[PDB]
Protein backbone atom coordinates (compact mmCIF):
# COMPACT_ATOMS: atom_id res chain seq x y z
CA UNK A 1 0.00 0.00 0.00
CA UNK A 2 1.56 3.25 0.78
CA UNK A 3 5.21 3.54 0.69
CA UNK A 4 7.85 6.51 0.97
CA UNK A 5 11.39 5.91 -1.20
CA UNK A 6 13.94 7.93 -0.14
CA UNK A 7 17.15 9.16 -2.14
CA UNK A 8 20.14 7.55 -1.24
CA UNK A 9 23.02 8.88 1.06
CA UNK A 10 25.22 11.32 1.03
CA UNK A 11 28.52 12.47 1.11
CA UNK A 12 28.60 16.50 1.52
CA UNK A 13 31.46 18.82 1.83
CA UNK A 14 30.84 21.77 5.07
CA UNK A 15 28.84 24.75 3.61
CA UNK A 16 27.52 23.02 0.40
CA UNK A 17 24.14 22.55 -0.01
CA UNK A 18 22.10 18.96 -0.65
CA UNK A 19 18.92 17.69 -1.61
CA UNK A 20 17.56 14.80 -0.89
CA UNK A 21 13.85 13.08 -2.23
CA UNK A 22 10.86 11.28 -1.26
CA UNK A 23 8.84 9.73 -3.87
CA UNK A 24 5.59 8.39 -2.74
CA UNK A 25 3.50 5.91 -3.80
CA UNK A 26 0.15 3.61 -3.46
CA UNK A 27 -1.88 6.59 -2.40
CA UNK A 28 -3.69 10.13 -3.55
CA UNK A 29 0.02 12.38 -3.22
CA UNK A 30 -2.40 15.19 -2.82
CA UNK A 31 -4.22 13.65 0.07
CA UNK A 32 -1.50 13.56 2.85
CA UNK A 33 1.29 15.82 4.50
CA UNK A 34 4.82 14.74 4.48
CA UNK A 35 6.57 15.68 7.30
CA UNK A 36 10.48 15.66 7.18
CA UNK A 37 12.64 14.34 10.30
CA UNK A 38 16.13 14.35 11.72
CA UNK A 39 17.46 11.44 13.70
CA UNK A 40 20.67 11.98 15.62
CA UNK A 41 22.61 8.75 16.74
CA UNK A 42 19.86 6.63 15.75
CA UNK A 43 18.10 7.75 19.25
CA UNK A 44 17.27 11.68 19.08
CA UNK A 45 14.37 12.94 16.99
CA UNK A 46 13.73 16.10 15.73
CA UNK A 47 10.74 17.16 13.65
CA UNK A 48 11.62 19.73 10.67
CA UNK A 49 8.49 20.43 8.92
CA UNK A 50 5.74 19.60 6.43
CA UNK A 51 4.41 20.89 3.41
CA UNK A 52 0.69 21.39 1.94
CA UNK A 53 1.13 19.56 -1.10
CA UNK A 54 -1.99 21.01 -3.23
CA UNK A 55 -1.29 24.51 -2.08
CA UNK A 56 2.66 24.03 -1.80
CA UNK A 57 2.77 26.22 1.76
CA UNK A 58 5.17 24.88 4.58
CA UNK A 59 5.00 24.67 8.39
CA UNK A 60 8.71 25.01 9.41
CA UNK A 61 10.24 24.34 12.69
CA UNK A 62 11.81 27.10 14.01
CA UNK A 63 15.26 25.70 14.66
CA UNK A 64 15.62 24.82 11.17
CA UNK A 65 14.04 27.74 9.44
CA UNK A 66 17.51 28.80 7.27
CA UNK A 67 18.66 25.06 7.08
CA UNK A 68 15.61 23.60 5.37
CA UNK A 69 13.51 24.33 2.27
CA UNK A 70 10.50 21.56 1.69
CA UNK A 71 8.68 21.59 -1.60
CA UNK A 72 7.09 19.28 -3.85
CA UNK A 73 6.82 18.21 -6.78
CA UNK A 74 2.76 17.42 -7.81
CA UNK A 75 3.27 15.83 -10.92
CA UNK A 76 6.05 12.78 -9.73
CA UNK A 77 4.55 12.77 -6.42
CA UNK A 78 7.76 13.41 -4.77
CA UNK A 79 9.06 15.37 -1.75
CA UNK A 80 12.24 17.68 -1.83
CA UNK A 81 13.97 19.00 1.22
CA UNK A 82 17.30 20.78 0.29
CA UNK A 83 19.74 21.83 3.83
CA UNK A 84 21.99 24.63 3.37
CA UNK A 85 25.12 26.44 4.93
CA UNK A 86 25.75 22.55 5.70
CA UNK A 87 27.78 22.03 9.00
CA UNK A 88 28.88 18.43 10.85
CA UNK A 89 25.77 18.98 12.79
CA UNK A 90 23.63 18.01 10.23
CA UNK A 91 25.23 15.00 9.97
CA UNK A 92 22.04 12.55 10.67
CA UNK A 93 19.27 10.32 9.11
CA UNK A 94 16.43 12.23 7.72
CA UNK A 95 13.20 10.20 7.69
CA UNK A 96 10.44 11.64 5.55
CA UNK A 97 7.02 10.80 6.85
CA UNK A 98 3.44 10.35 6.30
CA UNK A 99 1.09 10.19 9.26
CA UNK A 100 0.59 6.70 8.44
CA UNK A 101 4.13 5.45 7.13
CA UNK A 102 7.70 6.56 6.98
CA UNK A 103 10.67 6.16 4.36
CA UNK A 104 13.57 4.17 5.12
CA UNK A 105 15.26 7.53 6.05
CA UNK A 106 18.99 9.05 4.28
CA UNK A 107 21.99 8.72 5.39
CA UNK A 108 23.94 12.41 5.28
CA UNK A 109 27.53 12.77 6.53
CA UNK A 110 29.26 15.98 6.06
CA UNK A 111 32.70 15.89 6.01
CA UNK A 112 35.60 16.96 3.96
CA UNK A 113 36.67 14.08 4.10
CA UNK A 114 36.95 11.97 1.02
CA UNK A 115 35.24 8.19 0.21
CA UNK A 116 37.92 6.38 1.80
CA UNK A 117 37.98 2.36 1.05
CA UNK A 118 38.38 0.31 4.12
CA UNK A 119 41.28 -2.12 4.77
CA UNK A 120 40.02 -5.84 5.70
CA UNK A 121 42.22 -8.32 7.74
CA UNK A 122 41.58 -11.80 9.05
CA UNK A 123 41.16 -12.55 12.90
CA UNK A 124 41.69 -16.48 13.12
CA UNK A 125 43.13 -17.96 16.65
CA UNK A 126 46.52 -17.94 16.85
CA UNK A 127 49.16 -20.34 17.77
CA UNK A 128 36.52 -25.47 23.13
CA UNK A 129 35.14 -26.64 21.22
CA UNK A 130 33.47 -24.00 19.39
CA UNK A 131 35.80 -21.62 17.15
CA UNK A 132 35.06 -17.61 16.62
CA UNK A 133 36.29 -16.18 13.74
CA UNK A 134 36.33 -12.74 12.52
CA UNK A 135 37.42 -9.81 9.93
CA UNK A 136 38.44 -6.40 10.43
CA UNK A 137 37.73 -3.43 8.52
CA UNK A 138 39.50 -0.58 9.38
CA UNK A 139 40.12 2.76 7.96
CA UNK A 140 37.38 3.40 5.86
CA UNK A 141 34.88 6.57 4.83
CA UNK A 142 32.19 7.05 5.33
CA UNK A 143 29.27 4.41 6.76
CA UNK A 144 28.55 1.73 6.00
CA UNK A 145 29.89 -1.67 5.34
CA UNK A 146 28.24 -5.05 5.63
CA UNK A 147 30.37 -8.16 6.52
CA UNK A 148 28.48 -11.36 5.19
CA UNK A 149 29.78 -14.31 6.45
CA UNK A 150 29.37 -17.44 3.90
CA UNK A 151 26.88 -15.81 1.27
CA UNK A 152 24.51 -15.14 4.74
CA UNK A 153 24.43 -18.94 5.73
CA UNK A 154 25.99 -18.14 8.72
CA UNK A 155 23.20 -15.49 10.13
CA UNK A 156 22.71 -16.11 13.78
CA UNK A 157 26.22 -17.05 15.41
CA UNK A 158 27.38 -13.88 14.10
CA UNK A 159 28.31 -10.24 16.03
CA UNK A 160 28.25 -7.02 14.10
CA UNK A 161 29.86 -4.68 16.16
CA UNK A 162 28.81 -1.17 15.49
CA UNK A 163 31.89 1.54 13.58
CA UNK A 164 33.65 3.73 16.06
CA UNK A 165 36.07 6.93 14.57
CA UNK A 166 40.14 6.34 14.62
CA UNK A 167 42.37 8.82 13.21
CA UNK A 168 39.34 10.03 11.18
CA UNK A 169 38.26 7.49 9.75
CA UNK A 170 36.20 4.16 10.69
CA UNK A 171 37.03 1.05 12.08
CA UNK A 172 34.04 -2.33 12.77
CA UNK A 173 34.92 -5.54 13.23
CA UNK A 174 32.63 -8.68 12.55
CA UNK A 175 32.93 -12.01 14.29
CA UNK A 176 31.26 -15.23 13.50
CA UNK A 177 31.32 -18.72 16.15
CA UNK A 178 31.04 -22.28 14.57
CA UNK A 179 31.46 -25.38 15.48
CA UNK A 180 34.94 -26.29 15.72
CA UNK A 181 33.64 -29.71 13.49
CA UNK A 182 33.06 -26.96 11.24
CA UNK A 183 36.67 -24.89 10.28
CA UNK A 184 38.69 -25.27 8.94
CA UNK A 185 37.54 -28.82 7.42
CA UNK A 186 34.90 -26.26 5.45
CA UNK A 187 35.60 -23.32 4.46
CA UNK A 188 34.61 -19.53 6.56
CA UNK A 189 34.51 -16.16 4.12
CA UNK A 190 33.87 -12.53 4.99
CA UNK A 191 32.64 -10.70 2.78
CA UNK A 192 33.24 -6.77 3.35
CA UNK A 193 31.11 -4.60 0.98
CA UNK A 194 31.67 -1.02 1.31
CA UNK A 195 28.85 0.98 -1.05
CA UNK A 196 30.38 4.31 -0.98
CA UNK A 197 33.53 3.53 -2.72
CA UNK A 198 32.01 0.56 -4.63
CA UNK A 199 33.98 -2.37 -3.12
CA UNK A 200 33.61 -5.46 -1.98
CA UNK A 201 36.59 -7.76 -0.31
CA UNK A 202 36.33 -11.35 0.18
CA UNK A 203 38.51 -12.87 2.99
CA UNK A 204 38.89 -17.26 3.23
CA UNK A 205 40.38 -17.44 6.88
CA UNK A 206 42.89 -20.00 7.33
CA UNK A 207 43.82 -21.68 10.17
CA UNK B 1 8.35 24.89 22.63
CA UNK B 2 6.49 21.81 24.40
CA UNK B 3 8.94 19.76 26.04
CA UNK B 4 8.19 15.83 25.96
CA UNK B 5 10.43 13.79 29.11
CA UNK B 6 10.04 9.90 28.80
CA UNK B 7 10.78 8.05 32.20
CA UNK B 8 12.56 5.62 32.32
CA UNK B 9 15.62 5.73 29.92
CA UNK B 10 15.89 2.04 29.72
CA UNK B 11 13.17 -0.27 31.10
CA UNK B 12 14.64 -3.51 31.84
CA UNK B 13 11.67 -6.19 31.87
CA UNK B 14 10.94 -10.12 31.63
CA UNK B 15 9.37 -11.48 28.62
CA UNK B 16 5.38 -11.71 29.59
CA UNK B 17 5.73 -8.94 32.48
CA UNK B 18 3.76 -5.97 31.79
CA UNK B 19 6.46 -2.80 31.36
CA UNK B 20 5.03 0.57 31.73
CA UNK B 21 6.51 3.48 29.59
CA UNK B 22 5.70 7.35 31.12
CA UNK B 23 5.58 10.73 28.57
CA UNK B 24 4.99 14.13 30.52
CA UNK B 25 4.94 17.50 28.69
CA UNK B 26 5.91 20.81 29.53
CA UNK B 27 2.52 22.11 28.54
CA UNK B 28 -1.07 20.27 27.73
CA UNK B 29 -1.31 18.50 24.61
CA UNK B 30 -5.05 18.93 24.48
CA UNK B 31 -5.40 21.27 21.18
CA UNK B 32 -7.87 24.04 20.78
CA UNK B 33 -10.34 21.51 18.75
CA UNK B 34 -10.98 19.32 21.68
CA UNK B 35 -8.44 16.70 20.19
CA UNK B 36 -4.73 15.61 21.73
CA UNK B 37 -2.51 14.77 19.37
CA UNK B 38 -0.43 12.22 21.28
CA UNK B 39 1.66 9.04 19.19
CA UNK B 40 3.56 6.42 20.32
CA UNK B 41 6.14 5.18 18.16
CA UNK B 42 8.10 1.65 18.15
CA UNK B 43 11.77 1.91 16.58
CA UNK B 44 13.65 -1.55 15.82
CA UNK B 45 17.41 -1.62 15.60
CA UNK B 46 17.95 -0.91 12.05
CA UNK B 47 14.76 0.10 10.87
CA UNK B 48 12.41 2.81 10.52
CA UNK B 49 9.80 4.06 13.10
CA UNK B 50 6.89 2.74 13.18
CA UNK B 51 3.33 3.58 14.27
CA UNK B 52 2.08 2.66 17.66
CA UNK B 53 -0.59 4.40 19.14
CA UNK B 54 -2.28 7.82 17.95
CA UNK B 55 -5.13 10.45 19.20
CA UNK B 56 -3.67 8.89 22.64
CA UNK B 57 -5.21 5.44 22.97
CA UNK B 58 -6.35 4.24 19.34
CA UNK B 59 -4.10 1.78 18.09
CA UNK B 60 -2.67 1.68 14.30
CA UNK B 61 -4.02 -1.50 12.14
CA UNK B 62 -1.78 -4.16 12.75
CA UNK B 63 -0.57 -3.58 15.95
CA UNK B 64 -1.76 -5.94 18.73
CA UNK B 65 -3.87 -5.31 21.71
CA UNK B 66 -1.52 -5.43 24.55
CA UNK B 67 -0.08 -2.51 23.30
CA UNK B 68 -2.57 0.07 25.14
CA UNK B 69 -2.34 4.36 25.16
CA UNK B 70 -3.83 6.47 27.95
CA UNK B 71 -3.48 9.61 28.99
CA UNK B 72 -4.62 13.08 29.14
CA UNK B 73 -3.29 16.81 29.69
CA UNK B 74 0.30 16.46 30.28
CA UNK B 75 0.49 12.90 31.42
CA UNK B 76 0.82 9.82 29.53
CA UNK B 77 1.25 6.14 29.26
CA UNK B 78 2.30 3.26 27.13
CA UNK B 79 1.50 0.00 28.58
CA UNK B 80 2.94 -3.39 27.26
CA UNK B 81 1.32 -6.74 28.76
CA UNK B 82 2.83 -8.98 28.04
CA UNK B 83 6.49 -8.54 26.21
CA UNK B 84 7.11 -10.65 23.38
CA UNK B 85 10.69 -11.11 22.39
CA UNK B 86 10.04 -8.54 18.72
CA UNK B 87 9.00 -5.84 21.01
CA UNK B 88 12.87 -5.25 21.97
CA UNK B 89 13.31 -1.66 20.62
CA UNK B 90 13.10 2.13 21.69
CA UNK B 91 9.67 3.62 22.29
CA UNK B 92 8.89 7.85 21.31
CA UNK B 93 6.12 9.35 22.82
CA UNK B 94 5.04 12.54 20.08
CA UNK B 95 2.57 15.43 20.47
CA UNK B 96 1.25 17.00 16.83
CA UNK B 97 -0.65 19.52 18.92
CA UNK B 98 1.54 22.54 19.10
CA UNK B 99 4.68 23.91 15.92
CA UNK B 100 7.02 22.92 16.52
CA UNK B 101 6.53 18.96 16.69
CA UNK B 102 8.50 17.55 19.54
CA UNK B 103 9.32 14.05 20.28
CA UNK B 104 10.49 12.34 24.04
CA UNK B 105 14.14 11.01 24.08
CA UNK B 106 12.88 7.64 23.81
CA UNK B 107 12.82 4.69 26.38
CA UNK B 108 14.65 1.68 25.37
CA UNK B 109 12.91 -1.39 26.25
CA UNK B 110 15.35 -4.23 27.53
CA UNK B 111 15.06 -8.05 28.01
CA UNK B 112 15.77 -9.45 30.98
CA UNK B 113 17.86 -13.19 31.17
CA UNK B 114 20.22 -14.97 33.35
CA UNK B 115 23.80 -13.70 34.15
CA UNK B 116 26.19 -15.22 31.73
CA UNK B 117 29.61 -14.79 31.25
CA UNK B 118 31.29 -13.47 28.37
CA UNK B 119 33.44 -15.47 25.71
CA UNK B 120 36.87 -14.07 25.41
CA UNK B 121 38.88 -14.50 22.63
CA UNK B 122 42.35 -12.91 21.66
CA UNK B 123 43.50 -12.26 18.03
CA UNK B 124 47.00 -11.59 17.80
CA UNK B 125 47.56 -8.94 14.43
CA UNK B 126 47.53 -10.78 11.18
CA UNK B 127 50.59 -10.99 9.39
CA UNK B 128 49.28 -9.42 6.33
CA UNK B 129 48.74 -5.92 8.62
CA UNK B 130 51.78 -5.42 9.54
CA UNK B 131 53.00 -4.57 5.47
CA UNK B 132 51.53 -1.27 6.61
CA UNK B 133 53.57 -0.56 9.80
CA UNK B 134 50.75 -1.09 12.20
CA UNK B 135 49.39 -3.44 14.42
CA UNK B 136 45.99 -4.31 16.14
CA UNK B 137 45.10 -6.50 18.45
CA UNK B 138 41.57 -7.62 18.66
CA UNK B 139 39.71 -8.78 21.41
CA UNK B 140 36.33 -10.20 21.40
CA UNK B 141 33.76 -10.59 24.24
CA UNK B 142 30.43 -11.80 23.28
CA UNK B 143 27.37 -13.21 25.02
CA UNK B 144 27.55 -12.12 28.25
CA UNK B 145 25.01 -10.25 30.81
CA UNK B 146 24.29 -7.82 31.70
CA UNK B 147 25.95 -4.40 29.53
CA UNK B 148 28.08 -3.51 32.39
CA UNK B 149 31.50 -4.89 31.10
CA UNK B 150 35.09 -4.36 31.43
CA UNK B 151 37.86 -4.65 29.35
CA UNK B 152 41.62 -4.04 30.03
CA UNK B 153 44.77 -4.30 28.34
CA UNK B 154 48.21 -5.46 29.72
CA UNK B 155 51.77 -5.72 27.80
CA UNK B 156 54.47 -7.95 29.38
CA UNK B 157 52.60 -8.09 32.12
CA UNK B 158 51.88 -4.41 32.23
CA UNK B 159 48.51 -2.39 31.67
CA UNK B 160 47.97 -0.78 28.55
CA UNK B 161 45.65 2.51 27.86
CA UNK B 162 46.80 4.29 25.09
CA UNK B 163 45.55 3.09 21.59
CA UNK B 164 42.03 1.20 22.81
CA UNK B 165 39.23 1.57 21.41
CA UNK B 166 35.94 -0.19 22.39
CA UNK B 167 32.11 -0.87 20.62
CA UNK B 168 29.16 -2.71 22.27
CA UNK B 169 26.68 -4.29 20.30
CA UNK B 170 22.99 -3.83 21.10
CA UNK B 171 21.14 -6.69 22.92
CA UNK B 172 21.00 -9.93 20.70
CA UNK B 173 17.59 -10.33 19.63
CA UNK B 174 17.58 -14.05 20.02
CA UNK B 175 19.50 -14.71 23.60
CA UNK B 176 19.24 -11.35 25.15
CA UNK B 177 23.33 -10.94 25.28
CA UNK B 178 25.43 -8.21 24.83
CA UNK B 179 28.66 -8.65 22.62
CA UNK B 180 32.05 -6.24 22.85
CA UNK B 181 34.83 -5.88 20.77
CA UNK B 182 38.15 -4.33 21.79
CA UNK B 183 41.22 -3.30 19.55
CA UNK B 184 44.82 -2.06 20.98
CA UNK B 185 46.18 -0.33 17.86
CA UNK B 186 50.12 -0.41 18.17
CA UNK B 187 53.15 0.74 15.77
CA UNK B 188 54.57 -2.18 14.36
CA UNK B 189 57.60 -1.48 16.12
CA UNK B 190 56.61 -0.83 19.48
CA UNK B 191 54.63 -4.54 18.99
CA UNK B 192 57.34 -6.34 17.94
CA UNK B 193 59.47 -4.97 20.95
CA UNK B 194 56.93 -7.10 23.56
CA UNK B 195 56.15 -10.40 24.17
CA UNK B 196 52.61 -11.33 25.90
CA UNK B 197 49.53 -9.49 24.87
CA UNK B 198 46.86 -9.82 27.49
CA UNK B 199 42.93 -9.26 27.48
CA UNK B 200 41.11 -9.03 30.76
CA UNK B 201 37.46 -9.38 30.96
CA UNK B 202 35.77 -7.90 34.38
CA UNK B 203 31.93 -9.39 34.78
CA UNK B 204 29.77 -9.52 37.71
CA UNK B 205 28.99 -13.24 36.91
CA UNK B 206 32.91 -13.23 39.12
CA UNK B 207 35.04 -11.12 41.09
CA UNK B 208 37.80 -12.49 39.47
CA UNK B 209 38.29 -11.21 35.27
CA UNK B 210 38.88 -13.73 32.60
CA UNK B 211 42.18 -13.24 31.14
CA UNK B 212 43.22 -14.46 27.95
CA UNK B 213 47.07 -13.84 26.14
CA UNK B 214 49.63 -14.66 23.91
CA UNK B 215 53.55 -14.64 23.55
CA UNK B 216 54.04 -13.13 20.12
CA UNK B 217 57.35 -15.63 20.24
CA UNK B 218 54.40 -18.71 19.91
Amino acid sequence: EVQLQQSGPELIKPGASVKMSCEASGYIFTEYYIHWVKQIQGRSLEWIGYVHPKTGDVIYNQNFRGKATLTVNRSSNTAYMELHSLTSEDSAVYYCARWDSWGQGTTLTVSSAKTTPPSVYPLAPGCGSSVTLGCLVKGYFPESVTVTWNSGSLSSSVHTFPALLQSGLYTMSSSVTVPSSTWPSQTVTCSVAHPASSTTVDKKLEP
Amino acid sequence: DVLLTQTPLSLPVNLGDQASISCRSSQTILHSDGYTYLEWYLQRPGQSPKLLIYRVYKRFSGIPDRFRGSGSGMDFTLTISGVEAEDLGIYYCFQGSYVPRTFGGGTKLEIKRADAAPTVSIFPPSSEQLTSGGASVVCFLNNFYPKDINVKWKIDGSERQNGVLNSWTDQDSKDSTYSMSSTLTLTKDEYERHNSYTCEATHKTSTSPIVKSFNRNE
